[PDB]
RNA sequence: GGGG
DNA sequence: TATAATGGGAGTCTGATGCAGG
DNA sequence: CCTGCATCAGAGCCCAAAA
């Protein structure tokens, strides 16, 4: 207070206290699988058979990541992959006119809130205001990897369709295994009366 | 008629709202050139 | 569980200025720009970094990045030196490092205490190709901008400064984004107004007007023509997953054909080409066939016309557009009896 | 060599980068006048690949005889188009997300391993509620903060920013308390 | 049924427009935006199942 | 022989098809009462009994 | 379909006659030659119009499409040899 | 909506 | 770039499994 | 401990499929 001529200290505390992936990337990274074997062993010796129970479906979790290699963290994403571009085509039809993937869109979604959110930091934007843009984000990269699993599906404007994510791809009837790979359309074949 | 609820000012004008579809005698209509039916719906009535 | 509503609760939490509280803010904000100013001056650094500083422990160690701009990567390390060169200042100059925190500070709270402005005026631009919340985070981006600007000397009150700024950045945000085909700002400025012009002429003439009667309208500079082709660049695409009938089960992408990989027929074609192509040069000379297959190139493309020839064939210079015919002549008659390459002509 | 197996694995941050062959920065897809892909948005051809066979962007280099070259003023590799349909790109997020599958396919492998419910994961990963990896002692409530308690955004800001309140003084009532002054709860600064 | 949703389509155009520009160089004709009503007949007829 | 600037688009016959040629309608841009689609010069109908 | 020159759809239950049979050569061209395995339908054509007999397959496009749809999902999908070695099946198209 |  | 403007609008039936509750 | 109770992921093939 250069007016009072007074050093105030509010009481508060230096706390570490986060929101979002970017907290859980560090609990899952802060994360010794050895030790939490251990942990759960010893916890795997104890009556009222749901302790027992509980200890076992965690104990599968960390044996499964601890036989296979993989780390925790990668669960969660830092970059995330692009397709490449004949897989997602923008291609002239017949009229002059483009017919389009709805990936293009979600990506497109997905690229303009990282970059307003790379923006919103480097001008220092309040917490609220980067929080909002942090969650949003995060349903961008949820609608581009299965769209509509949470929250309201994301959509063209003006039309009630679902856009197609990379989960509708793979799975269903349509989806690549049921229609391009355990069948096909084929050369040498005709029908008729 | 435009009635401006502050003031009192009216102005009054005939506005033009697009096309409506025409049906023709046997019941049936042209949309872009070809010939279409609208088929009647069933559903449960209003009511308790 | 629903993010619009969530956002709602979260600005209901700051609660809104009065005229006293609003000036406080701005005051402070402004007089901590100067401050920033002259400490430039005095330390003999960069106004901007300085900023970036000041800014950095009043938002604390959560937010730690390189800033695009700023000369030094901006990691604890370079804050600390920097912050302090700053604190070891004497007492009559180190009175504005605690100007320039303070103005941040103030900056934060007025910007936060604004957000339901951009709400107010963000609900009104939906349904243009923006979802709600990003129309709010352009909004907020204007805000922000407006901050920075504002002069609280003038007496105005700042929504009416604001609004100016967030309507500006909602509708950059507008045209920017929208399009999948992005458009350049300007032009998308033109094609509205050729919507809004043919709109008003189709309310006085009770029927869609002509591209001659919108060309009228739109004044000099515009004749039919120029209509037409300003709206086929104004055609967005359409969606490969798009349904065709009623039945869930057919894609409009599974009636395209790819045009692009030649097809069986194409791809033997070639390959039989190549094939006939030079077992064609050889039963001339080789040597005559080396002279002209360097003059085109089989996989390669090696037509110049009369310098770079002067190298590697054997000969001189002249000589060899003289071979280029006499290689192309007896090729020409020696076509006559097979006469096989006909057919590839099409 | 012939295919015998097939494996399925995580990749980490690194491996997805060791994928790609250039960042996305930009959401454009093609121009509008030329119909070319933008440059350095989802179909520039100096990340995936050209888009006719052994022939450059710009085209300074047109055919099969350079394969493997990058073209210095377009910046486009010479090779078969058909690698559009095989090299990735990537995009840089400013802070992490994640991985939907990993969240909401239940009981939820995130959650399992951390002991975190469905509701609790849900609020930390949507912004609901903060989760303390460092209390530096803090104190809430008489208690002590232990790491991975979760915290609401009131409890947060008494920890973090303090508690403080503001009382307004009717129009023109003066304050029965000066300023600086030690205060109790309870007691009375102005006549309401 | 798809009549009445595009009227009240074109409602919402009238009231925001009712706010915006000028609270009385305003007359019926420019204050009607037609398109939402269009749309919505043109969607019933070309596009119902 | 030169190569061409233009290549052969024309519109044929598919396979199995076929008959007598009844009718051509011919619709181009800059006839009276015809403007087509955006980019479209013109439109040719052939009707095959 | 027949308005675009379409092939049959052989389908899931089509598949399953042809493994009942036990007939793996006619089910293999059913999955590579006759569909969307290139190189392989390219060069049998060419086969059949010089009186040879087609190749021996190769790799299905759309499982190529499959392996990048799952690395767009972040899945680390790979091809091994007995050895555990793994194998490339873009043929070093897709690698620096 | 239509064929087996 | 300057009257002031400060919290949104909207839609069946089956069986299996992992969860807060008398 | 056990039981209501929700949230989720299933629901035949091929052809026209008239956009
Ligand atoms: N799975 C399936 N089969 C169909 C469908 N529509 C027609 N069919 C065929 O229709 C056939 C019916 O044959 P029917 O003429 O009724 O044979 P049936 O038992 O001899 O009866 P009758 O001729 O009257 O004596 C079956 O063989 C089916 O395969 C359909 O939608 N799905
Ligand atoms: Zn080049």
């Amino acid at each position: 207070d250069l007016v009072r001529n007074v050093v105030r200290v509010v009481e508060s505390y230096d706390i570490d206290a986060r929101m979002g992936a970017e907290a859980i990337q560090q609990l899952l990274k802060e994360l010794d699988l050895e030790a939490l074997e251990k942990e759960l062993l010893e916890e795997m010796k104890h009556p009222s058979r749901a302790r027992r129970a509980k200890a076992r479906k965690r104990l599968e979790v960390v044996r499964a990541f601890l036989d296979s290699g993989n780390r925790p963290e990668w669960m969660i994403l830092e970059a995330v992959p692009v397709l490449p571009p004949d897989l997602r085509p923008m291609v002239q039809v017949d009229g002059g006119r483009f017919a389009t993937s709805d990936l293009n869109d979600l990506y497109r979604r997905l690229i303009n809130r990282n970059n307003r959110l790379k923006k919103l930091l480097a001008q220092g934007a309040p917490e609220i205001i980067i929080r909002n843009e942090k969650r949003m984000l995060q349903e961008a990269v949820d609608a581009l990897l299965d769209n509509g699993r949470r929250g309201a599906p994301v959509t063209n404007p003006g039309s009630d369709r679902p856009l197609r994510s990379l989960t509708d791809i793979l799975s269903g009837k349509q989806g690549r295994f049921r229609q391009n790979l355990l069948g096909k359309r084929v050369d040498y074949s005709g029908r008729s009366v | 008629q435009l009635i401006h609820k502050d003031t009192g000012l009216i102005k009054e004008d005939e506005v033009f709202l697009g096309h409506i579809p025409l049906m023709t005698e046997d019941g049936s209509f042209i949309i872009n050139g070809a010939d279409r039916v609208i088929v009647s719906q069933i559903h449960r009535s209003p009511g308790v | 569980s629903d993010p619009v509503r969530q956002y709602l609760h979260e600005i209901g939490q700051v609660p809104l200025l009065t005229l006293e509280e609003e000036v406080e803010l701005a005051r402070k904000v402004e007089e901590g720009m100067e401050a920033i100013k002259k400490l430039s001056e005095i330390t003999g650094l960069d106004p901007d970094l300085i900023r970036e500083v000041v800014r950095a422990k009043i938002l604390g160690s959560a937010r730690v990045r390189h800033i695009p701009g700023l000369k030094e990567t901006l990691d604890p390390k370079t804050v600390e030196e920097i912050d302090q060169k700053l604190k070891s200042l004497p007492k009559e100059h180190k009175r504005y490092l605690h100007i320039a925190r303070e103005g941040e500070a103030a900056r934060q709270h007025l910007i936060e205490a604004n957000l339901r402005l951009v709400v107010s005026i963000a609900k009104k631009y939906t349904g243009r190709g923006l979802s709600f919340l990003d129309l709010i985070q352009e909004g907020n981006q204007g805000l922000i901008r407006a901050v920075e600007k504002f002069e609280y000397k003038r007496r105005f009150k700042f929504s009416t400064y604001a609004t100016w700024w967030i309507r500006q950045a909602i509708n950059r945000a507008i045209a920017d984004q929208a399009r999948t085909i992005r458009i350049p700002v300007h032009m998308v400025e033109t094609i509205n107004k050729l919507s809004r012009t043919a709109r008003q002429l189709q309310q006085e003439l009770g029927r869609e007007p002509t591209y001659e009667e919108i060309a009228e309208a739109m004044g000099p500079g515009w004749d039919a023509k120029r209509v037409e082709e300003t709206l086929k660049i104004a055609q967005e695409p359409v969606s490969l997953e798009t349904p065709i009938g009623d039945e869930k089960d057919s894609f409009y992408g599974d009636f395209i054909p790819d045009e692009h990989l030649p097809s069986p027929v194409d791809a033997a074609t070639q390959s039989l080409l190549s094939e006939e192509l030079e077992k064609a040069l050889s039963k001339l000379s080789e040597r005559e066939a080396m002279v002209l297959k360097l003059r085109k190139g089989l996989i390669d493309g090696r037509e110049h016309t009369l310098e770079e020839v002067g190298a590697f064939f054997g000969v001189t210079r002249e000589r060899i557009r003289q071979i280029e015919n006499k290689a192309l002549r007896k090729l020409k008659y020696h076509e006559s009896r097979t006469r096989k390459l006909r057919d590839f002509l099409d | 060599k012939e295919v015998r197996k097939v494996r399925i694995a995580l990749a980490s941050p690194e491996k997805i980068r060791s994928w790609s062959y250039g960042e996305v920065e930009k959401p454009e897809t093609i121009n509008y006048r030329t119909l070319k892909p933008e440059r350095d948005g989802l179909f520039d051809e100096r990340i995936f690949g050209p888009i006719k066979d052994y022939e450059c962007a710009c085209g300074k280099y047109k055919r099969q005889r350079f394969e493997g070259k990058v073209c210095e003023r377009c910046g486009v590799e010479v090779t078969k188009s058909i690698v559009r349909r095989y090299r990735m790109g990537h995009i840089e997020l400013a802070t992490p997300a994640a991985h939907i599958w990993f969240v909401k396919d239940v009981p939820s492998k995130i959650g399992t391993l951390l002991d975190l419910s469905a509701t609790e994961l849900e609020q930390v990963l949507y912004f609901s509620k903060y989760i303390v990896l460092d209390p530096k002692g803090a104190i809430l409530n008489g208690v002590p903060v232990e790491k991975r308690q979760l915290l609401t955004d009131e409890e947060y800001r008494e920890l973090r920013y303090g508690k403080q309140e503001t009382y307004p003084l009717p129009p023109g009532v003066d304050a029965l308390v000066k300023d600086g002054e030690e205060v109790v709860k309870g007691q009375e600064l102005a006549p309401g | 049924d798809q009549f009445r949703v595009g009227l009240a389509r074109l409602a919402r155009g009238v009231r925001e427009r009712m706010l915006m520009g000028s609270e009385d160089s305003l007359t019926p004709a420019k204050l009607v935006n037609s398109r939402p009503l269009e749309a919505a007949i043109r969607e019933f007829f070309s596009r119902s199942q | 022989e030169k190569a061409r600037d233009v290549k052969d688009t024309s519109l044929r016959v598919p396979p199995g098809e076929g008959g007598i040629v009844v009718r051509t309608v011919r619709l181009r841009r800059g006839d009276p009462g015809v403007e087509l689609k955006p980019g479209v010069r013109e439109v040719v109908r052939v009707y095959v009994a | 379909g027949k308005a675009q020159f379409g092939g049959q759809r052989f389908g899931e239950m089509e598949v399953w006659a042809l493994e009942a049979y036990g007939a793996a050569h006619t089910l293999q061209e059913m999955l590579t030659l006759k569909s969307d395995d290139i190189e392989g339908r390219n060069a049998a054509y060419e086969a059949i119009i010089k009186g040879e007999d087609v190749p021996e397959p190769s790799v299905p496009e759309s499982f190529r499409v499959l392996v990048k749809e799952l690395q767009a999902l972040a899945l680390d999908v790979q091809t091994l040899d007995e050895k555990d070695n793994p194998v490339d099946i873009f043929e070093g198209l897709a690698s620096k």
